[PDB]
């Protein structure tokens, strides 16, 4: 009873112990806590990397090597932080894909707060990749920051204002380090408002049917299920860190930055390849930059495109096929994103980009309406 | 050993939480010594020639 | 009217089994998404239909937890699916549209 | 280029062995608690 | 037999039948707040002891 | 705060002194183990390595 | 979302169009003022300095 009355523990009790939760939430509901585990992992590893990092352009590259060579277990902390960022995006896309399949977006405040969390984590990881100051770090900063130049009539001012100069330089790296430090703490705060709005309604479940008739307490059922999932997250992370720490990185990033020469085979991190592919399928400068932004911001429109009288796709075969056509289409854009801009990849990437927006805007809402008519309602 | 092994472990060590914790902290102590000892002996057997401590005899001084 | 009607109904029965909510003992109206119109219609259900709706959903959530389905004998037959909630929901919608039409003048 | 090579491989071996222990034990703790629910039986007895 | 009983006898006798034992529970009525069996079972021991 | 000086309170302390003694062994062994305290561990038989 | 198309709703919009027009002047002047927008401020008489 003292868990319930103390002003501080009552918040913990009503969120992790006595919280009524559905009895049937699958493994796809584990990624919520794993996103928090990832956020806490990145803060700890990242904080210990800032104790031995310098944001000077002339020593930023060398300070990272100093970590991986001379700092006691500095390398393992370093590669946990890098691979932890990739694990962060694995969990994000599964968390999002879970909500799309099972209709969890109908929690508008929770969903929309979610879209904000996705964008800030994207901004955080982009700036993080600029810090080691390799070749891909510099030219990654060059390409993505120049996207603002597409904004008419103020673009170059926004770009040069952000750069602190006429190009990416020492002033740009020092501030990206300050942003990369602080932005995770804002994310943690926004993640609490994410959970605040969620608890108003409680969780959805795989059936999309209300579960108030069958609820179980979060403890001990989902404390131990979340503990098991965390051990599997650590397994996935430590396999990368301890057996393949460079598999997800680019070798050119181990050469210091050089503003005078760009590598020929630009390849971003795997978690940006699908959207990189969308942008270059449009040769117009402003058009391709808007398509990039809309490929992510379209998530805010998914609640308005829900046509089915059922919430979850568990009982919607036609929507299921279109859902998996979107995953395979996103897998195609990721593949095209990792290949050079040449025949036939240019045309494949154009067709996949059209299919991506065609599925979300046209096909999937029409499938939900066909399904309603098939059930005669 | 007429009583079950797991049965005698429970009555003596697991019934009280205090002795249930003492068996864990004492177990982690003896587990750490034996696990690192056996793990290192396996990593060294696969790599018997390759390691430095397998070549330190050449360089006496 | 058997020729063209039964082919449409044949495709509906195909989809009904493909949807698979009958495999958990559920009926169609048990799966509808609860918006404000649906909460009121459920509120208006008589005692027996409400209690039956509760147990079927409870039985399906229990199955979904165990990743199981009912034996094939206990599946909801397409011809025996009763749209017990539809008439209440139709009235609730008709009442809301009346309010909205009065709110326009 | 990778002086930590040998040490990382030794750690990788220890990580695999501990996971091979902890994964089935933690899995067993999950099923132990959940068994209350997984074997629960329901019955509906409304008045007629 | 009653006079033989002192505080030690109650602590020993009660621990023999209550402490860390599986109870049988029976609930009837508006029992949505009836705690889960695992939580009831966890109530049969003290982590502090 | 004199109210805790009485026969019941000294019977209560006597019931909990075996438990608190053991939680001291947990913390002592836990501190020695977590810090690799050489001053104490040199005396343990098998640990010596 | 057709329910907002009616005589009452178009009387309501007509009552609030003078207010929304003025809040556009507040934001427009506020944007020009906060950014020192030379494109517009060159035309204002006394501001020219
Ligand atoms: C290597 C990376 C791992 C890839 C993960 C594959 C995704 C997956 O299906 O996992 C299900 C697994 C079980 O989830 P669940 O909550 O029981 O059901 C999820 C849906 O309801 C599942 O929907 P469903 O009810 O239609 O079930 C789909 C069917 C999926 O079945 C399959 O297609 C897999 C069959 C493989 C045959 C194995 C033979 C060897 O799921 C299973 O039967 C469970 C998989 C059993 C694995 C046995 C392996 C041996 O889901 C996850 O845990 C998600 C992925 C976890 C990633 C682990 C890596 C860290
Ligand atoms: C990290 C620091 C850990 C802080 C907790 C330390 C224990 C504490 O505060 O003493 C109260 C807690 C009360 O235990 P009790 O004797 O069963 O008292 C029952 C009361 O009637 C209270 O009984 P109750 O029915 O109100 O609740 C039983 C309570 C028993 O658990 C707790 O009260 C522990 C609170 C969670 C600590 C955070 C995890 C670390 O169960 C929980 O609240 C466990 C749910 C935690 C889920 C967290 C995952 C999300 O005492 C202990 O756990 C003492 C043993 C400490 C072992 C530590 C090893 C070193
Ligand atoms: C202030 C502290 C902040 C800590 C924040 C950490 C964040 C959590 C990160 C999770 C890392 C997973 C374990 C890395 C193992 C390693 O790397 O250890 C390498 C060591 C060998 O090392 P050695 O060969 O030098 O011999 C050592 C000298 N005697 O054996 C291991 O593999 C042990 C790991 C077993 C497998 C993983 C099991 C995961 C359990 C989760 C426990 C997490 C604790 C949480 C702490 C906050
Ligand atoms: C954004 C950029 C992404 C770039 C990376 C793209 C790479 C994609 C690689 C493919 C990933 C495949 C993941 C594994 C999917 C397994 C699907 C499965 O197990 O079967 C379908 C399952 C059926 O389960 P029901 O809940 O319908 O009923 C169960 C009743 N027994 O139903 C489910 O379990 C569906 C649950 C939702 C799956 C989430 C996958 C989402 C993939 C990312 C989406 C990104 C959206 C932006
Ligand atoms: C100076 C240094 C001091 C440190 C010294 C070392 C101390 C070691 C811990 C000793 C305390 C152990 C007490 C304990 O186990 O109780 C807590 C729960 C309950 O155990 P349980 O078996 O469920 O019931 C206990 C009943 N009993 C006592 C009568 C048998 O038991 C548990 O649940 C504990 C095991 C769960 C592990 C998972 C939780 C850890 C966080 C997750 C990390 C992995 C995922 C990232
Ligand atoms: C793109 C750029 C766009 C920016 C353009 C500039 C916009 C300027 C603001 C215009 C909005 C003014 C509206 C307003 O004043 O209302 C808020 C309150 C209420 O005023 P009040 O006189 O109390 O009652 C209003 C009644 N009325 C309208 C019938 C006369 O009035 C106030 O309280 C406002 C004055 C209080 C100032 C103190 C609060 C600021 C934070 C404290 C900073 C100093 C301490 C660190
Ligand atoms: C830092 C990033 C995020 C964290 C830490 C986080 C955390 C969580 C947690 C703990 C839950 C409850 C447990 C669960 O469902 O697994 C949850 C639920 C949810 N999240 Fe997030 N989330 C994040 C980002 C997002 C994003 C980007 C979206 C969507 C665009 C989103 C949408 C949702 C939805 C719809 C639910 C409710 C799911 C349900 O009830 O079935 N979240 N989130
Ligand atoms: C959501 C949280 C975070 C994410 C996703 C993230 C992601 C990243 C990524 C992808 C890199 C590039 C690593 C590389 O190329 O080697 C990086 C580097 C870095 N991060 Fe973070 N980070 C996060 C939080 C933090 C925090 C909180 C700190 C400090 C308190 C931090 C400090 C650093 C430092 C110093 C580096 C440069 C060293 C290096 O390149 O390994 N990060 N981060
Ligand atoms: C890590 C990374 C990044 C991080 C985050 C990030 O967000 C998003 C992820 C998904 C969708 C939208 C945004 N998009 C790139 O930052 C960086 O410079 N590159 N590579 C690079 C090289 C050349 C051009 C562009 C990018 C990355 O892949
Ligand atoms: C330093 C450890 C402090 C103690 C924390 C702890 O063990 O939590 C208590 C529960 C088990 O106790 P109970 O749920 O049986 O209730 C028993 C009450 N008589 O354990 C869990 O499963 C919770 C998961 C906590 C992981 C962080
Ligand atoms: C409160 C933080 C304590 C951390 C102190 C510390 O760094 O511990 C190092 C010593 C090492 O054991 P030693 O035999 O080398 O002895 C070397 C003596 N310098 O281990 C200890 O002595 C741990 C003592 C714990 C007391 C609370
Ligand atoms: C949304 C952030 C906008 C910030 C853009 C900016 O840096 O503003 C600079 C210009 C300066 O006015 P100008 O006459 O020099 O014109 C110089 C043109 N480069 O002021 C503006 O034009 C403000 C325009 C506001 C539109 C929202
Ligand atoms: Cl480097």
């Amino acid at each position: 009873n003292i868990r319930k009355s103390h002003p501080l523990m009552k918040i913990v009790n009503n969120a992790f112990i006595d919280l009524p939760a559905p009895s049937n939430i699958s493994s796809w509901w584990n990624f919520g806590s794993l996103l928090g585990i990832c956020l806490i992992l990145q803060i700890l590893t990242g904080l210990f990397l800032a104790m031995h990092y310098t944001s000077d352009t002339t020593t930023a590259f060398s300070s990272v090597t100093h970590i991986c060579r001379d700092v006691n277990y500095g390398w393992i902390i370093r590669y946990m932080h890098a691979n932890g960022a990739s694990m962060f995006f694995i969990c994000l896309y599964m968390h999002v894909g879970r909500g799309l399949y099972y209709g969890s977006y109908t929690f508008l405040e929770t969903w929309n707060i979610g879209v904000i969390l996705l964008l800030t984590v994207m901004a955080t990881a982009f700036m993080g990749y600029v810090l080691p100051w390799g070749q891909m770090s510099f030219w990654g900063a060059t390409v993505i920051t120049n996207l603002l130049s597409a904004i008419p009539y103020i673009g170059t001012n926004l770009v040069e204002w952000i750069w602190g100069g006429f190009s990416v330089d020492k002033a740009t790296l020092t501030r990206f380090f300050a942003f990369h430090f602080i932005l995770p703490f804002i994310i943690m705060a926004i993640a609490m408002v994410h959970l605040l709005f969620l608890h108003e309604t409680g969780s959805n479940n795989p059936t999309g049917i209300s579960s108030d008739v069958d609820k179980i307490p979060f403890h001990p059922y989902y404390t131990i299920k979340d503990i098991l999932g965390a051990l599997l997250l650590i397994l996935a992370l430590m396999l990368l860190v301890l057996f393949a720490p460079d598999l997800l990185g680019d070798p050119d990033n181990y050469t210091p930055a050089n503003p005078l020469n760009t590598p020929p085979h630009i390849k971003p991190e795997w978690y940006f390849l699908f959207a990189y592919a969308i942008l270059r399928s449009i040769p117009n400068k402003l058009g391709g930059v808007l398509a990039l932004a809309f490929s992510i911001l379209i998530l805010a429109l998914i609640p308005l495109l829900h046509t089915s009288k059922q919430r979850s796709m568990m009982f919607r075969p036609l929507s299921q096929c279109l859902f998996w056509a979107l995953v395979a289409d996103l897998l195609t854009l990721t593949w095209i994103g990792g290949q050079p801009v040449e025949h036939p990849y240019i045309t494949i990437g154009q067709l996949a980009s059209v299919l991506y927006f065609l599925l979300i805007l046209v096909l999937m809402p029409t499938a939900g309406t066909i399904e309603n008519k098939l059930l005669k309602w | 050993v007429a009583p079950t092994l797991t049965a005698r472990l429970y009555s003596l060590l697991f019934r009280r939480t205090s002795t249930f914790a003492l068996t864990i902290v004492v177990g982690a102590l003896f587990f750490e010594r034996a696990f690192d000892q056996g793990a290192d002996a396996i990593y060294e057997h696969i790599n018997e020639g390759k390691l430095w401590k397998h070549i330190k005899h050449k360089y006496e001084n | 009217v058997s020729a063209s009607s039964r082919w449409l109904e044949g495709i509906r029965k195909w989809y009904y089994n493909a949807a698979g909510f009958n495999k958990l003992g559920l009926m169609r109206d048990d799966t509808i998404h609860e918006n404000d119109d649906v909460k009121e219609a459920i509120r208006r259900l008589p005692e027996n239909l409400y209690n039956d709706r509760v147990f079927r959903i409870k039985r399906a959530l229990d199955l979904s937890m165990r990743q199981q389905i009912l034996p094939k004998e206990q599946w909801t037959k397409y011809e025996e699916d009763k749209s017990y909630l539809e008439p209440y929901l139709k009235e609730v919608i008709r009442e809301r549209k009346e309010r909205e039409e009065w709110a326009k003048k | 280029a990778e002086p930590e090579h040998d040490h990382r491989k030794r750690m990788g071996l220890k990580m695999l062995l501990m996971m091979g222990l902890l994964l089935p034990l933690v899995y067993a703790m999950k099923r132990h608690k959940w068994s209350v629910l997984k074997s629960r039986k329901l019955a509906y007895r409304p008045p007629k | 037999r009653i006079a033989e009983v002192d505080a030690r006898v109650v602590r020993e006798v009660c621990s023999k039948y209550f402490y860390d034992q599986c109870p049988a529970v029976a609930g009837f009525g508006p029992i949505e707040q009836l705690p889960d069996y695992n939580r009831i079972r966890s109530g049969m021991f003290w982590l502090r002891f | 705060l004199t109210r805790f000086l009485g026969p019941r309170y000294r019977q209560l302390a006597r019931n909990w002194v075996p438990t608190a003694s053991l939680w001291g062994a947990v913390g002592a062994v836990g501190l020695v183990w977590a810090t690799d305290w050489r001053l104490i561990l040199d005396w343990v038989p098998y640990i010596n390595g």
